[PDB]
């Protein structure tokens, strides 16, 4: 909910881990930090929703007003634009609440937004993501995207910020994505190429049960199947 | 900064981009080196269908990160 | 440590100081590279303008971190 000097971000390098993060903001105009703040932020939606606060461009030629928030790693120097995205799920464990997966006090922790704010260390939220991503038991859902409720089963509870999905690791955050690519198409109606080594996401029409896997140069293998069997086309008997 | 993006058959390319930029101005780019008309064009990121109107700082996508193409010939 | 000043002009200057350095002695040293008396000097970091009072401790200013400046 609040704010505070509890930031934690994922930076990709040199950390490539949850690092505490510096909250930075510039002119949502000319892009520059010449902006003022007649007031600090108070919650987390002041900073991650855009033109949700004002301030004062101090560049004479540019009149700007918009606040436009973002993040950079603070564990070592870094770039003017070097930014890193921001984890608001973790926090702190101010409390000391033990985490309820491995019931070990860890800091800093991830708090689902469910009705119990259940609280998980990142070692455990690691090994939960890997485990529900091999067992493709991740949530696809056409507002949020790609992503998992919380650790203990409560409903609407699905993670916003996607990047939080980050401490997967490389190899397996990129694993994400595709498979979340893969569930979108899915999502949308459309069906993956059965032909092994292409995977390609098409989106044919609703009514056609002829698929052409074809989108130009590598973009399709041009095998022709179809949507039910997922075998090969056919004129009728879709069984086997 | 520098962007990729992958289609679900293996194929990537990069592009120079700004958070600033516009999904619509990716797709344009993807067209200037693909040749790939934005209207059959369809971005994800993380599961998640990329607005024309929205930029890419609104996912919050950072450098060398990567977005995937599925195309739509309809 | 290294800090540096962005201006209006892009130029980025670089500047040789201590955390317990005040602002005053950091205007003292942005006038020693371009000229810029202090009076007209106005210094922006984090979406808050420097008072001449604090140092760079007190205003949470790292190493080799951006301070913006604008002229009076
Ligand atoms: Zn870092
Ligand atoms: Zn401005
Ligand atoms: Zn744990
Ligand atoms: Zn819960
Ligand atoms: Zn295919
Ligand atoms: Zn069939």
């Amino acid at each position: 909910g609040p704010l505070g000097s509890s930031f934690f971000v994922y930076c990709k390098g040199p950390c490539h881990k949850v690092q505490p993060g510096k909250l930075r903001v510039q002119c949502g105009t000319c892009r520059q930090a010449t902006l003022t703040l007649a007031q600090g932020p108070s919650c987390w939606d002041d900073v991650l929703i855009p033109n949700r606060m004002s301030g004062e461009c101090q560049s004479p030629d540019c009149p700007g007003t918009r606040a436009e928030f973002f993040f950079k790693c603070g564990a070592h120097p870094t770039s003017d634009k070097d930014t890193s995205v921001a984890l608001n799920l973790i926090t702190n464990n101010s409390r000391s609440i033990p985490c309820i997966a491995c019931t070990d006090v860890r800091n800093p922790v991830l708090v689902f937004q469910c009705n119990h704010r259940h609280v998980i260390c990142l070692d455990c939220f690691h090994l939960y993501c890997v485990t529900r991503l091999n067992d493709r038991q991740f949530v696809h859902d056409a507002q949020l995207g790609y992503s998992l409720p919380c650790v203990a089963g409560c409903p609407n509870s699905l993670i916003k910020e996607l990047h939080h999905f980050r401490i997967l690791g490389e190899e397996q955050y990129n694993r994400y994505q595709q498979y979340g690519a893969e569930e979108c198409v899915l999502q949308m109606g459309g069906v993956l190429c059965p032909r092994p080594g292409c995977g390609a996401g098409l989106l044919p029409e609703q009514g056609q049960r002829k698929v052409t896997c074809e989108g130009g140069n590598g973009l399709g293998c041009g095998f022709v199947f179809c949507r039910d069997c997922k075998e090969a086309y056919h004129e009728g008997e879709c069984d086997s | 900064m520098q962007i990729f993006v992958k289609t679900l058959t293996g194929k990537t390319i990069t592009l120079e981009v700004e958070p600033s930029d516009t999904i619509e101005n990716v797709k344009a780019k993807i067209q200037d080196k693909e040749g790939i008309p934005p209207d059959q064009q369809r971005l994800i990121f993380a599961g998640k269908q990329l607005e024309d109107g929205r930029t890419l700082s609104d996912y919050n996508i950072q450098k060398e990160s990567t977005l995937h193409l599925v195309l739509r010939l309809r």
